[PDB]
RNA sequence: UUUGGCAUAGUUCC
């Protein structure tokens, strides 16, 4: 035993899963109810979908006054095992030098 | 092509040395202001 | 405790270091009225600072046909960064491509 | 694209993608990707067929469904970045028919053009009638109006709560509200709107109640609030006495059992105590409980229970119903809000032919610079329908339901073709020269109270810190005489006033100055 | 640390030295009540009941302190302390002993707040100084602000769970302040454009004008009826204008008798045309423009916000600068509630009748969009066989781009002007819009012809997706439909393309208006 | 919840028709002929019985504390 | 300067239902008469719940309101009845108030439904309109109890609508537009009124300068609590008990 | 939490008059009347009659406040007419045309129902 | 002082001092019992 | 075979179908569960 | 007849 973890409800590990109206009602559990959300200390939590830009594949930009004219970049990650990103840029330098 | 509202406010009260669109109007003295050719 | 903490107060990492955590996930569920419970289960989020004054990313982009709500969003300092899934939209759940 | 739709070795969720100007194919197996059905056309007619459909219309006690239609290779998921290589068609039988060629090489089709709407939105009617801000104003108030939000509301012990007496279905409904549940779960009631300029207390978006309408349950709503405590020295639930504990107040004891707490069933005051609670000072400490100041509520129920470590554990529950003041929110489905300005009983408000007084009335000042057509159109629509007998469809894009078409229905049934009716005056009898638009339209009761906003202060608690007067309406704090009001007062020039507001009305104080040294002495 | 103590917001200098908070506030909800006065606010019970003033006893009145005192801080009419003249505090709220209710002179008891005191009304935010006013005490059963509808436009407040600052001086040395420094009839005109700062708001807007029509005849009981409702009535009936074969009465011969004085001055209606004033009847005015007021009578024009407006020299501003504020007042009270009151026999609404054309109309409307579709297809067809010849000062993109905005435009307000000279003398639109009341000749041809062009920063939609808007339209299709022309009214509704549209254009304001709000604070700020 | 007792907008009495409406639903009428036969003759009163959501169905289902 | 001579003309009387026309009088009386039936006619209704016992699915609160709006016969013990504000009884006394009794439990497998059926009264005369289908209060599950007792007061329409003896009263005059009091912009569109005496092509009659409304068609339908005759006598009689009061207060005041 | 009672709209408390009268004295001949605790019910009968009098020069009312339950009632009479006869007159006439109006509905009632 | 218990509806006395258990079922929630005293209510 | 102008039936029993196989909330079930 | 604070989230109004 390494430790407890939540239960979203209505999820395939819950014990409201599969269960007809009947049964949700015996339990005094609203058969509407659309399930989704973890019961953390009695208060009901909901997770919200975060955005982020996608990984692995290669990007080209440009920035407004910086040293380099072009970049691009290629947020690298490994099958969600390990070392979350890893941002690598290939830059080029500008035409205004001195 | 100009910049006006608040961001032309913000310039002209906090005045910067690098406006966003800096301009210049000119006038002609002469025959070039009625004459498109020294115009 | 870790996950209990992480679900119960939102600030998505461990507690020694709350300071970069980002803040806002885990947020507890909505109960006025059965739209508000249903379009707050299904909810996204930007990252983008809610202060910022640029409003690129608070725009209705072309790539939202079907995908996401053009009209549901939030009036304040999070107008284009709070936004609700399309009634058909679906999200991928992720394989491997062997 | 033949093994994704025989769903044999590549999964329905994978994407493919042919960039083919620049020579690369992509391929994703990702999770995060955002994707919907779209419908597969072949050359230029549907893969879907009328066999699909009746095995489909037959659903129960067949074991088809969507997924062996998918299965079929008749609907296809396509992701954001997909959709970039493909020519999709918005209508079948209007798009894939021959015209003037636009597109001959269309290659997907749209199931319905008005799927594109979230939850919230899709309990507009007549969204395309509107405009957008309006749309999403209404996106907004959508989650704040009053109804049976679940069913089993009562074993919640929530901490607010707020459910409507009669919720009544929409008479103007959208096709897709039978997906939301809102037919079984509604929020608002249908109410007779007339738009017009009655006694002027509507001007500025507000609305005139009818009274009589009012005490016979129109928009009544009670209010659930729950409190918590637990015993954490020795915190004891017990009844306290007034000459044996050191800590207490000028509340009422007398309501409390034995154990501290009260039976359900108990007319409750404001400020007054529900769970009783005392700690052994090393002699008893109070630390009960009481009411949230001006409630007047009754006790509804009470549970004992154990909390995780073993102490005992308590939640009180207590209603009170609200009934609809002249300072309460309203707002339709259009992005129309508003707040009660004064109630007129049903001998004041205005009468049709057939006695029948708006239950709202409603500024026609709010229309024009709105441009919320979709509420006259739901007002019309619902006045067709409460005599026909069915129940209006407002789906977003129909082309089979037009005002003109409305219009004429609603002809056929003794009433004015563009919805006005000749109303009379309440007070005088007399007819009124400009005729009303009269209907009913489908209102709601927002969360926005004015028994929850009130506030007032005079000379009450004061903080610690600065000695200055609290924050918070729930502490009787006061309010903040900001910078932009001091540089207000500044320029009226009310020197004495400003010198009141931000010294002696606030915070006054006095110390002693040394004449050698300026140091407090 | 203490510089973070006193670094910024919420530190001690500027958090609890420039600004801080009060005792004797109050804060609830405001609703419309149009028989109150200019300078009066209705207040709840609750709140005067809960909010005292201290008032010093005197020979003139310590009877009814004594009296306040014998109520008590129960009843609502009583006093909640007495102050010795040591200083030293008596209690009211609880039963106290007979003897400490015996009142002297130079006490002080602290009474319920009651009719007639003055306060400061506020809202946040607070732009100009007439966002701070002082108002009239008046009680009232129920539990919001009741306010009047013309001081509407000083606070920029509208009646939809707004909320509003109460604030009661409590010194007769501040309260004379604010009596006769910022009181509300002495801050009619501003000092920041020299115009005046309210005026009749779109609802005794849009009846005046109805009221001032010429065909407007009265009958004598409801002549009785409007005179009774005015509080600078001589006494005396005017002598009708139609005395055979029946007595008639008119909406000028009584708007006469509101206006006040001897006011002279002439303003312009809003449909007035270019013609009355150069050819003949210059003064006969056929269509009753020309507002003429001689001697305080109205003696002929239709009037409107041009003439009852904030705008300079208008009707309102000559009277303030004529009479004062003492009887600008009740100029505005008397408008208000003499054309409310015949307002409940004339009516007003709006509807679908309202905001429906004509066939020949339509036929109109779809020729000139068929027209404007035809010829920015005809640019685009000489643009692709490169005839078109670039502008000077301008790359082939810009002048294209630039010819067919220009198409566009002309299309929409062809069609906007067909869609207003189509209407009707009877029209609920036309009857906002002429008035000034609410509403534009653009928002009727929204709804009824042509919703118009949608723009995403000053262009046109741009190219979301590769080189194309929508999954629906081919690559590189510049047409009217493809970049975001609504042919549509909001009567006939949109297709899911400029649906979509013009949920983007409308996301552009909301941002706009998000966004605007702290940088204008903050440049007000830095000058103040 | 439950269906009102009166009509909110005139007052004609409606809490006695439910079971009768549903009758007349279930024994093959059109609604519009429902109204008309249960003698519901302006919309005020036929929008009671056309929107109404009887909730107390579903409130039965759940067993009582005691 | 004298009084009017007012006549009437009965259409249709029926149990639920009086249709008359008034003649020959002012449309200020006409008006009043038609406000008085809605507002100041004295009704039987309940004023007064004690819940003994409420297991239901629905509050006490929302019971107790259920139970105000049920109507009572109350067509010839109104007038004997006293206001209890009026009364010398302490709290209730059987001349001024009508009490009622519901104890109802379900002890079977079968929903059942509490109605107005239920409603015992002392009072023989007093009784729900549906006594000789039912309102129905509230519905019970099997356990569920309800049981308690109310007092019926004395009151009209204008303290509470509860007292509304009226289900909607249909008033109308002129019905062709010959007095020009409501202006059409187009006249054609409208529908004629049920009383309109025009052909089938003409909309408005022409133009009347020298006429006034009379003539005021009226339609009483009554909600069963009394019955549609006595409601329009109580309004005349209690329109002109009214006047009386203020005659005799004006004239000590004048004296 | 300031929601008046209901019964406060028609009855009378400890004090309350429920007709006090007023002299006018911008013009000769007229008077106010002030009603405690009635509306427009009463208030328009009585300014329709006083109008029918051919001696009546001015005759009108009016509610100060929808929140306040009170009748204005001003009427200004010919000379050697008062004000005062003018009301007490127009309270009979009204009386005496809804005895009348009473009877014939009586009659009517009668002669529908067995006749 | 008698308290139903959430599960088998059954009452039981139980004092100040005591856990909150159920007998005969063996639950931990219990639920106060509906007051004697009368409250009066109007029926508007 | 083709459904022609009998469309506006067909497109809301294939959405009622999708509806009823998968619901509303299905993301947040479907992730947890995988 | 006595006074907890820090953080985060949501909402109302310009
Ligand atoms: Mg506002
Ligand atoms: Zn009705
Ligand atoms: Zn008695
Ligand atoms: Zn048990």
């Amino acid at each position: 035993f390494i430790g407890k973890i939540p239960i979203m409800l209505r999820s395939t590990y819950c014990l409201l899963n599969g269960l007809t109206d009947r049964d949700l009602c015996e339990l005094n559990e609203c058969p509407l109810d659309p399930g989704g959300y973890f019961i953390i200390n009695g208060s009901e939590k909901v997770l919200i979908a975060q955005e982020k830009m996608a990984t692995n594949t290669v990007y080209v930009f440009a920035k407004k006054d910086s040293k380099y004219a072009y970049t691009g970049e290629c947020r690298s990650c490994l099958e969600n095992s390990s070392r979350p990103t890893s941002t690598i840029w290939v830059s080029m330098l500008a035409r205004g030098g001195q | 092509n100009v910049t006006l509202g608040v961001p032309r406010l913000k310039e002209l009260i906090n005045i910067s040395k690098k406006p966003k669109t800096p301009s210049l109007t000119v006038f002609l003295l002469g025959q070039s202001a009625r004459d498109a050719e020294r115009a | 405790d870790g996950l209990k903490y992480s679900l119960a107060t939102g600030n998505w990492g461990d507690q020694k270091k709350a300071h970069q955590a980002r803040a806002g996930v885990s947020q507890v569920l909505n109960r006025l009225t059965f739209a508000s419970t249903l379009s707050h289960l299904r909810r996204l989020n930007s990252p983008i600072g809610r202060d910022g004054k640029l409003a690129k990313p608070r725009q209705l982009h072309n790539t939202l046909w079907g995908m996401v709500c053009p009209a549901e969003t939030p009036e304040g300092h999070a107008v284009g960064l709070v936004k609700n899934l399309a009634l058909m939209a679906y999200i991928s759940v992720g394989s491997q491509p062997s | 694209r033949k093994l994704r739709r025989q769903m044999d070795i590549i999964v329905s969720e994978v994407s493919m993608i042919r960039d083919i100007r620049e020579r690369e194919i992509r391929i994703y197996t990702d999770a995060g990707r955002i994707c919907r059905p779209l419908l597969i056309v072949e050359k230029q007619k549907l893969l879907l067929k009328k066999r699909h459909i009746d095995q489909l219309k037959e659903r129960e006690y067949n074991n088809y469904s969507w997924q062996d239609l998918v299965a079929s290779g008749v609907v296809e998921y396509i992701d954001t970045l997909e959709e970039e290589t493909v020519m999709l068609a918005m209508t079948p039988d209007d798009l894939q028919e021959k015209e003037v060629a636009y597109c001959s090489t269309y290659t997907h089709c749209e199931i319905h053009p008005s799927m594109i709407l979230g939850v919230c939105a899709s309990i507009i009617p007549f969204p395309d009638h509107n405009q957008s801000p309006r749309n999403t104003y209404q996106s907004a108030m959508g989650k704040q109006a009053m109804g049976v939000y679940i069913t089993n509301f009562h074993v919640r012990m929530d901490t607010l709560a707020h459910v409507l007496y009669y919720p009544q279905k929409p008479l103007v409904t959208t096709r897709s509200m039978e997906y939301l549940r809102f037919r079984e779960l509604p929020a608002g009631i249908n109410s007779i709107v007339a738009i017009a300029s009655y006694t002027g207390y509507n001007q500025e978006d507000s609305v005139i109640m009818n009274r009589s309408a009012v005490d016979r349950g129109f928009f009544r709503s009670v209010f659930y609030r729950s409190y918590k405590e637990q015993e954490s020295q020795e915190e004891v639930f017990e009844k306290p006495t007034r000459e044996t504990c050191q800590g207490m107040r000028h509340a009422i004891y007398d309501k409390l059992d034995d154990d501290g707490l009260i039976a359900p069933g108990v007319r409750v005051s404001g400020d007054d105590v529900i769970i009783g609670k005392t700690v052994t000072l090393p002699t008893k400490r109070d630390c009960s409980t009481f009411l949230r100041t001006s409630e007047t509520g009754i006790v509804d129920q009470v549970m004992v229970t154990l909390n995780q470590e073993g102490y005992k554990f308590c939640k009180i529950r207590v209603r009170s119903v609200r009934i609809p003041q002249i300072g309460d929110k309203f707002a339709s489905r259009h992005g129309q809000k508003g707040t009660c300005g004064i109630q007129y009983r049903q001998e004041d408000m205005p009468f049709t032919c057939e006695g029948i007084t708006p239950d709202i009335i409603i500024n026609p000042h709010a229309i024009p610079s709105r441009m919320t057509i979709g509420h006259l159109i739901e007002c019309l629509q619902g006045k067709v329908s409460a005599n026909k007998g069915e129940i209006g469809d407002a789906t977003p894009f129909n082309d089979a339901v037009n005002v003109q078409k409305i219009s004429n229905l609603l002809s056929d049934y003794g009433y004015h073709l563009r919805g006005n009716e000749v109303l009379y005056n309440g007070f005088t009898g007399r007819k009124i020269t400009s005729q009303i638009f009269i209907g009913p339209t489908y209102y709601q009761r927002l969360k926005h109270m004015v028994d929850d906003k009130i506030h007032s202060r005079a000379r009450g608690p004061i903080q610690i810190l600065n000695r200055q007067p609290m924050e918070g309406r729930s502490r009787d704090g006061g309010l903040r005489f900001g910078e932009m009001e001091r540089d207000c007062q500044i320029a009226h020039g009310a020197a004495q006033f400003l010198r009141e507001r931000l010294f002696e009305a606030s915070d006054p104080y006095q110390v002693h100055v040394c004449n050698l040294c300026g140091i407090m002495a | 640390s203490l510089k973070q103590r006193l670094k910024g917001k919420e530190g001690r200098v500027r958090g609890n030295l420039m600004g801080k908070r009060v005792d004797f506030s109050a804060r609830t909800v405001i609703t419309p009540d149009p028989n109150l006065s200019i300078d009066q606010v209705g207040v709840p019970r609750s709140i005067a009941a809960n909010m005292t003033f201290a008032e010093i006893v005197t020979p003139f009145n310590i009877d009814r302190l004594q009296e306040l005192v014998r109520r008590g801080n129960s009843q609502y009419p009583g006093a909640k302390y007495i102050i010795r003249d040591n200083g030293d505090r008596i209690d009211l709220r609880f039963h106290p002993k007979p003897s400490d209710l015996h009142l002297q002179t130079g006490y002080k008891v602290e009474r319920h707040m009651c009719d007639g005191d003055i306060v400061i009304f506020n809202r946040q935010p607070t732009l100009h100084k007439m966002s701070m006013m002082g108002h009239r005490v008046r009680i009232l059963p129920w539990s919001t602000f009741r306010l009047n509808l013309s001081v509407t436009t000083p606070y920029n407040a509208d009646f939809d769970g707004d909320e509003m600052n109460l604030h009661l001086p409590q010194s007769l040395e501040t309260r004379a302040e604010i009596q006769e420094l910022a009181m509300v009839p002495r801050m009619i005109v501003t000092p920041q454009s020299n115009r005046p700062v309210m005026g009749i708001v779109q609802d005794t807007l849009t009846a005046v004008r109805k009221f001032t029509k010429r065909d407007v005849f009265l009958e004598r009981g409801e002549v009785m009826n409007l005179l009774m409702f005015l509080s600078t009535w001589d006494g005396k009936v005017p002598q009708p204008a139609i005395l055979k074969p029946r007595p008639l009465w008119t909406g000028k011969q009584i708007f006469s008798l509101i206006i006040p004085g001897h006011i002279n001055c002439i303003r312009t209606h809003s449909t007035h045309p270019d013609d009355e004033d150069s050819g003949p009847y210059k003064h006969i005015s056929p269509g009753d423009t020309k507002v003429v007021v001689e001697n305080g009578e109205l003696i002929m024009g239709i009037l409107c916000k041009k003439s009852l407006g904030t705008s300079a020299g208008s009707l309102v501003h000559i009277s303030y600068l004529e009479m004062g504020h003492d009887i600008t007042r009740l100029f505005y009270s008397n408008i208000q509630t003499v054309i409310n009151n015949w307002l409940l026999i004339e009516g007003h609404t709006i509807g679908i009748g309202d905001s429906i054309a004509d066939s020949k109309t339509y036929q109109d409307i779809q020729n000139t969009i068929k027209k404007a579709k035809q010829d920015v297809i005809e640019v685009i067809e000489k643009a692709h066989n490169n005839e078109l010849e670039p502008t000077p000062g301008n790359t082939l993109r810009q002048t294209f781009e630039n010819q067919v905005n220009r198409i566009l435009n002309d299309a929409r307000d062809k069609t906007g002007s067909s869609a207003q000279k189509s209407l009707s003398e009877y029209n609920n639109f036309k009857s906002m819009v002429v008035s000034g009341a609410k509403g534009s000749k653009i928002n009727i041809s929204q709804v009824i012809a042509v919703v118009g062009q949608q723009n995403v920063e000053g262009k046109r939609i741009p190219f979301g997706f590769k080189h194309r808007t929508l999954p629906h339209f081919i690559k590189d299709d510049y047409g009217p439909e493809s970049r975001g022309f609504v042919e549509n009214s909001y009567l006939a509704g949109l297709t899911p393309t400029e649906f979509f549209f013009h949920a983007m254009g409308g996301r552009e304001g909301l941002i706009d208006t998000a966004v605007k709000t702290a940088e204008t604070g903050y440049i007000q700020r830095r000058l103040i | 919840m439950i269906i009102p007792v009166r009509c909110f907008t005139c007052g004609k009495i409606v809490g006695n028709k439910w079971e009768a409406y549903l009758g007349l639903l279930q024994a093959e009428y059109t609604e519009g002929d429902a109204l008309d036969a249960l003698g519901l003759k302006r919309y005020c009163c036929r929008r009671m019985l056309l929107a109404h959501v009887d909730l107390i169905e579903k409130l039965l289902n759940y067993a009582p504390l005691e | 300067p004298y009084a009017n001579q007012p006549t009437v003309r009965i259409t249709e009387l029926t149990d639920e239902n009086v249709k008359f026309i008034i003649e020959n009088t002012d449309l200020a009386v006409a008006n009043s008469i038609r406000r008085v039936f809605i507002a100041e006619v004295p009704i039987i209704a309940i004023d007064w719940v004690q819940i003994d016992a409420n297991s239901s699915v629905l509050h006490d609160e929302f019971i107790a309101h259920r139970l105000g709006l049920i109507p009572l016969t109350s067509d010839d013990i109104v007038d004997k009845l006293q206001y209890s504000r009026d009364c010398t009884c302490e709290e209730f006394c059987p001349e001024c108030s009508v009490e009622f009794t519901l104890d109802v439990r379900c002890n079977e497998d079968q929903t059942r439904h509490v109605t107005s059926r239920d409603l015992i009264s002392n009072s023989p005369r007093v009784i729900p309109v549906t006594s000789r289908d039912d309102i129905l209060i509230v519905k019970l599950r099997k356990g569920q109890e309800l049981r308690l007792r109310a007092y019926a007061k004395k009151g009209f329409g204008k303290e509470h609508a509860k007292w509304n003896p009226t289900a909607g009263v249909a008033f109308e005059y002129d019905p062709d537009n010959a007095l020009r009091h409501t202006v059409y912009p187009k006249p054609e569109e409208w529908p004629k009124s049920e009383y309109s005496e025009l052909d089938e092509d003409e909309s408005q009659a022409p133009y009347d300068p020298n006429g006034k409304p009379e003539r005021f068609y009226y339609n009483v339908e009554s909600c069963g609590s009394l019955r549609p005759e006595t409601i329009v006598l109580s309004a005349l009689s209690g329109l002109k008990k009214k006047l009386s009061d203020l005659q005799t207060q004006l004239s000590h005041e004048i004296q | 939490m300031n929601a008046p009672p209901a019964f406060e709209s028609f009855l009378l408390f400890e004090g309350e008059k429920k007709i006090t009268i007023n002299k006018d004295t911008k013009v000769p001949n007229a008077c106010l009347f002030t009603i405690n605790k009635e509306d427009h019910t009463l208030g328009n009968i009585i300014k329709s009659q006083l109008l029918k009098d051919p001696q009546v020069l001015f005759a009108g009312y009016k509610v100060p406040h929808p929140l306040e339950h009170k009748i204005i009632i001003r009427v200004q009479t010919t000379p050697d007419y008062s004000p005062q006869e003018a009301f007490t007159n127009a309270i009979t006439d009204l009386i005496s045309e809804l005895s009348l109006l009473e009877e014939r509905f009586r009659v009517a009632i009668k002669d529908k129902q067995e006749g | 002082m008698i308290y139903i218990c959430g599960e088998c509806h059954t009452e039981n006395e139980i004092k100040s001092r005591d856990p909150i258990r159920c007998r005969e079922c063996g639950y931990r929630i219990m639920y106060k019992k509906r007051t004697k005293r009368l409250v009066v209510f109007d029926a508007r | 075979e083709i459904t022609p102008d009998l469309w506006q039936e067909a497109c809301w029993i294939v959405i009622s179908s999708y509806f009823d196989e998968k619901g509303l909330v299905r993301q947040q079930l479907d992730s947890f569960d995988e």
